């Protein structure tokens, strides 16, 4: 999802940060 | 709509927001 979700709308790094290990 | 173009930046982003907890990378 994050694909789905970054790619057509802008993610904050707030956002970015719910992909780390 | 271009998800292989666009998969370039994210793992560029991930790499500077994840730092030293790194992340696994899945093209889902
Ligand atoms: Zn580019």
């Amino acid at each position: 999802g994050i694909v789905e979700q970054c790619c057509t709308s802008i993610c904050s790094l707030y956002q970015l940060e719910n992909y780390c290990n | 709509v271009n998800q292989h173009l666009c998969g370039s930046h994210l793992v560029e982003a991930l790499y500077l927001v994840c730092g030293e907890r790194g992340f696994f990378y899945t093209p889902k």
